RNA sequence: GGCCAUGGAAGUCGGAAUCCGCUAAGGAGUGUGUAACAACUCACCGGCCGAAUGAACUAGCCCUGAAAAUGGAUGGCGCUCA
């Protein structure tokens, strides 16, 4: 079992992050275009799915 | 390259009207068969006259007052575009009235694809004051003091071969 | 319905509660909290009564 | 646009000699000497006093323009690197597995050497750039301290060390195990 | 416009509890609770009227208008930082009395 | 610890509500965290620096949209302030 304080460290790698709707591309939470030159920098994004 | 000319005409005189309203135009045009041809296509946009039953009284060309004296000039233009027809305001820095003209002519065909046909020039004024200037790429050059180098020169050489390296300086 | 007359009762009952400006908006304090409720406050829901009051309709200044 | 001119101010602080000649930065300080070469850059320098310099770009387009305040930060870090070191902190994060972490010198080489990691046979070596110091935290249980002057290769060791303890075939979001950076700071405390 | 407004009455309230009352010393506080400001006026009800608002508007609305009450004037430079007002008039003791009682502490 | 639902839900499961009071400041709450609170984070207002900033729209070039079968055609070479 991780401590709640690692949990939120790996956390910051592994969850936090948006994803483009047309490519499937891992992008900081606060972006507003995709990196990617393949779809476009389409503004289509919404965040990573958590569990639950 | 272009000339700024004064046209004037009007309709021509009936027995019911003998003295119609004289009406001027300033044509930015590359010679006085253009002018005289700018002007009846603008009259016809605004007034109930046409060639033939108009009449040219004076076309003469309009110098630049003060040749020598560096200026800033707003020009407020309306041209079309593939999709619609848009008002647009620029500015160009330029020494005579005409020159600033050829260089928004220039500008608006590489930025916009806005070929001659496409453009209206609806006023072209000098600005005064510092104050008066809106846009910051001729804005730049109203600072104080102003310097700046020219880097990375290159000579064009009347020769095909040079027996010395390439240098840049300047 | 109430106040029955005793709504400054339950505002000076929970005196230790809203800590307003003179008494009676301890008072209001109660009405904004009571029309999450919902009953029969005059007839209709809260945040209107006592929107009469709030800008002044009938009297209550008490002292 | 062409922006005529573009300025950045650097600051040198009272130990530091920053030593620039044809965009070859060469930075001396307390700590030491960096050096960095930004050929593949259009700037100019003028040194205002032994404090400052100024560094310019001239009739600079938009994306030029900005190639100027990363060159003013690269020599900022720089300047850092060399008054007050570079120190990241790594934690050991596993649910289950204990990763087991040495500092093994193979080849005259030194490695950080991950052994159990997600309870895998295999054993990952990263390789320890030049100049980037590493030790195992005695305060702190599962910490790894990576450190040294220059900010470029510190980060990118660090770097190296989370990358290669990546989570494969699984769900990322449920299997947290890996090696991350969890602070960021300088070898002088401020 | 409602901001331009809401500006107007700051400066109206400012002014009106200025000339009702009078003197006023420094008071300044610093990681300050909501609630901890909500007990010095709880038992400040018509004593003293807890002032507040900022700093950038308090300086210049006043200093402009120091033509119907002047005085003022160089009084205005020791308005800094997290400064609020305690609206009041009594004696250097029996404030301090009623104003610095609560204190809330960390280490 | 608002009401009702709820084993429990106190802002952060779900429904009528969406108010009031102090405030310059604060939502019956934008999140993470709890069985639940707590906790912190935000909404908005402060202090600080001090001269610019945000939104919507238009159309130029470029990019995505743009998948076919022998190897291959702006005519070829090649060309990037052309
Ligand atoms: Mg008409
Ligand atoms: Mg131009
Ligand atoms: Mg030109
Ligand atoms: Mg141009
Ligand atoms: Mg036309
Ligand atoms: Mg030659
Ligand atoms: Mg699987
Ligand atoms: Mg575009
Ligand atoms: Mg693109
Ligand atoms: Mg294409
Ligand atoms: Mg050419
Ligand atoms: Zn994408």
């Amino acid at each position: 079992m991780i401590e709640p304080s690692l949990k939120a460290l790996a956390s910051k790698y592994n969850c936090e992050k948006s994803i483009c709707r047309k490519c499937y591309a891992r992008l900081p939470p606060r972006a507003t275009n995709c990196r990617k030159r393949k779809c476009g920098h389409t503004n289509q994004l919404r965040p990573k799915k958590k569990l639950k | 390259r272009l000339n700024e000319y004064q046209v004037i005409g009007r309709n021509l005189p009936t027995e019911s009207v003998p003295e119609p309203k004289l009406f001027r135009m300033r044509i930015f045009a590359p010679n006085t068969v253009v002018a005289k041809s700018r002007y009846w296509y603008f009259l016809q946009k605004l007034h109930k006259v046409k060639k033939a039953s108009g009449e040219i009284v004076s076309v003469n060309i309009i110098s630049e007052a003060k040749p020598t004296k560096v200026k800033t000039f707003g020009i407020w233009l309306r041209y079309e575009s593939r999709s619609g027809i848009h008002n647009m305001y620029k500015e160009y820095r330029d020494v005579t009235r005409v020159g600033a003209v050829e260089t928004m002519y220039q500008d608006l065909a590489a930025r916009h694809r806005a070929r001659f046909r496409s453009i209206h020039i609806l006023k072209v004024v000098e600005l005064e004051k510092t104050d008066d200037v809106k846009r910051q790429y001729v804005k730049q050059f109203l600072t104080k003091d102003l310097k700046f180098p020219l880097p990375h020169r290159v000579q064009k050489s009347k020769k095909l071969f040079q027996a010395t390296a390439p240098t840049t300086f300047y | 319905n109430i106040p029955l007359d005793e709504i400054f009762e339950i505002a000076r009952k929970m005196q230790h509660k809203s800590f307003g400006k003179n008494l009676a908006s301890v008072s209001k304090e109660i009405l904004g909290t009571a029309q999450s409720v919902g009953c029969r406050v005059d007839g209709k829901n809260p945040h209107d009564i006592i929107d009469a009051i709030n800008a002044g309709e009938i009297d209550v200044p008490e002292n | 646009m062409k922006y005529i001119q573009t300025d950045q101010i650097l600051d040198i602080p009272e130990g530091v000699t920053v030593d620039i000649k044809a965009r070859v930065v060469k930075v001396t300080g307390p700590r030491g000497e960096l050096t960095k070469d930004l050929k593949h850059i259009d700037v100019t320098f003028n040194k205002i006093n032994n404090r400052a310099i100024k560094i310019t770009v001239h009739n600079g387009d938009r994306k030029h323009v900005a190639a100027l305040r990363t060159v003013k930060s690269l020599i900022a870090n720089l300047i850092t690197g060399v008054t007050k070191g570079y120190k990241y902190k790594m934690r050991f994060v596993y649910a289950h597995f204990p990763i087991n972490v040495n500092i093994i010198k193979k080849d005259g080489q030194d490695y950080v050497e991950i052994r159990n990691f997600l309870g895998e046979k295999r054993v990952r070596e990263v390789k320890i750039h030049e100049g980037v110091t590493m030790e195992i935290s005695s305060t702190q249980k599962d910490e790894l301290i990576v450190s040294g002057n220059s900010l470029e290769a510190v980060s990118q060791n660090a770097a190296d060390i989370q990358q290669i303890c990546r989570v494969r075939n699984k769900d990322i979001r449920k299997f947290l195990d890996g090696i991350y950076v969890s602070e960021r700071g300088t070898i002088v405390e401020e | 416009g409602g901001a331009r407004e809401k500006k107007v009455q700051y400066f109206s309230k400012l002014r009106e509890l200025l000339e009702e009352y009078k003197s006023i010393f420094v008071v300044g506080v610093d990681n300050v609770s909501s609630q901890q400001m909500h007990e010095i006026r709880k038992a400040l009800r018509g004593d003293a009227v807890v002032l507040m608002g900022k700093n950038t508007m308090v300086r210049r609305a006043i200093r402009g208008f120091l033509s119907e009450l002047p005085e003022f004037e160089k009084l205005l430079p020791f308005i800094k930082g997290n400064v609020g007002f305690i609206f009041t008039n009594g004696d250097l003791k029996s404030i301090r009395d009623i104003v610095v009682s609560n204190v809330v502490a960390a280490p």
